[PDB]
């Protein structure tokens, strides 16, 4: 608040400005970050309400309908692990949102695979989209019809494993 | 990486310090829903899609490849036979044709 | 107003029911990236002291 000190300060000029323009541009910088990361669908997309997808449980990574937050177990746990003229600008997208568009892309990838990030959203049975996944990476298709419990079961305890895991380690 | 959809192809230009992309890329339109199952059984074998998928339109099964729809009649020539039909979780009964059924017919 | 993150979308999964496309759009998008600054090059001696 000294009149005499911001006398002496203008003498060199726009430094402040030029200051203060550099963390402006961070500041619009890191809300474009979060736009580029999260902000990738249009379309908020919805899990159906029946979570009958042939034996894949999402329980862990889908949104928790018992949290006011509408967080997955995992987001809740990775939320709970991280703990004179300056001022603190909040976020543009606030945790929810972020949250949301999350949820909008598991919707996504879950009930329709690949299809609706080129496009229209188009529905398929899980399984199937499993096998598509296993066909791209050179496996057949029967392998995983044959194996589906298995792999199901697999893929179900190692999700588990990865709350445990996360829980676990500092 | 390069355009919103399935990638073409891309064309170059050239702008005042900079590029500019011009991003030629293929969006499907116009789905239409179908009945889909993984295999088919016939005569105590389950068959699957060499490349393409299975689809209904209501009566008749057919199979189709995944980004447009093209029905085809399922026949030995576009599936291909590993086991019988009782692990395969949702295989459904069609029959399967064989093009070279009608040459010894003959 | 609190902001829309997107218009509302509900797919209809069902464990036996697919969606395939049957028509196509060509589309054609635009990415502009910058490539170079202008090139600037200063006197320290002649800004400085002149
Ligand atoms: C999917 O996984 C979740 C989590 O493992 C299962 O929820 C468990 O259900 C059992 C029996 O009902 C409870 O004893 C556990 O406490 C539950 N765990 C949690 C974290 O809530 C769920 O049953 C699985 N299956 C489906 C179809 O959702
Ligand atoms: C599903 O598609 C098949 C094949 O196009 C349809 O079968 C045809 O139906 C027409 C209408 O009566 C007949 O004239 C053709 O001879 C049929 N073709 C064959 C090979 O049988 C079938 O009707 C379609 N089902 C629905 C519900 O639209
Ligand atoms: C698909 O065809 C198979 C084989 O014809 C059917 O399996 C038969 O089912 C009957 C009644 O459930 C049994 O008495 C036979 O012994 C079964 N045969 C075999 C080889 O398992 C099957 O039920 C048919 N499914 C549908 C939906 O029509
Ligand atoms: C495929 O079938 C589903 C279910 O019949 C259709 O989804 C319905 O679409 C109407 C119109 O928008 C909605 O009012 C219903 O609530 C939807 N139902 C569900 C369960 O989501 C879907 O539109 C059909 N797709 C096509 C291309 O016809
Ligand atoms: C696929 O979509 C194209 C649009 O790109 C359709 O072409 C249009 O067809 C209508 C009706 O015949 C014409 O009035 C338009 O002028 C056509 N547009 C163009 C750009 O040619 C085409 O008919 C659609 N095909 C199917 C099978 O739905
Ligand atoms: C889909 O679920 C129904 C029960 O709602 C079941 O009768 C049917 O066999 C299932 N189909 C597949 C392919 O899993």
């Amino acid at each position: 608040d000294s009149t005499e000190c911001s006398n002496l300060l203008l003498q060199y000029g726009s430094f402040c400005t030029q200051l203060n323009r550099a963390l402006t541009g961070i500041a619009v910088e890191q809300d474009k970050n979060t736009q580029e990361v999260f902000a990738q669908v249009k379309q908020i997309y919805k899990t159906p309400p029946i979570k009958d997808f042939g034996g894949f449980n999402f329980s862990q990574i889908l949104p928790d309908p018992s949290k006011p937050s509408k967080r997955s177990p995992i987001e809740d746990l990775l939320f709970n692990k991280v703990t004179n003229g300056l001022t603190v600008l909040p976020p543009l997208l606030t945790d929810e949102m972020i949250a949301q568009y999350t949820s909008a892309l598991l919707a996504g990838t879950i009930t329709s695979g690949w299809t609706f990030g080129a496009g229209p959203a188009l529905q398929i049975p899980f399984p199937m989209q499993m096998a598509y996944r296993f066909n791209g990476i050179g496996v057949t298709q029967n392998v995983l019809y044959e194996n589906q419990k298995l792999i199901a079961n697999q893929f179900n305890s190692a999700i588990g494993k990865i709350q445990d895991s996360l829980s676990s380690t500092p | 990486f390069c355009g919103k959809g399935y990638h073409l192809m891309s064309f170059p230009q050239s702008a005042p310090h900079g590029v500019v992309f011009l991003h030629v890329t293929y969006v499907p339109a116009q789905e239409k829903n179908f009945t889909t199952a993984p295999a088919i059984c016939h005569d105590g074998k389950a068959h699957f899609p060499r490349e393409g998928v299975f689809v209904s339109n209501g009566t008749h099964w057919f199979v189709t490849q995944r980004n447009f729809y093209e029905p085809q009649i399922i026949t030995t020539d576009n599936t291909f036979v590993s086991g019988n039909c009782d692990v395969v979780i949702g295989i459904v009964n069609n029959t399967v044709y064989d093009p070279l059924q009608p040459e010894l017919d003959s | 107003y609190t902001m829309s993150l997107g218009a509302e979308n509900s797919v209809a999964y069902s464990n036996n029911s697919i969606a395939i496309p049957t028509n196509f759009t060509i589309s054609v998008t635009t990415e502009i990236l910058p490539v170079s600054m202008t090139k600037t090059s200063v006197d320290c001696t002649m800004y400085i002291c002149g």
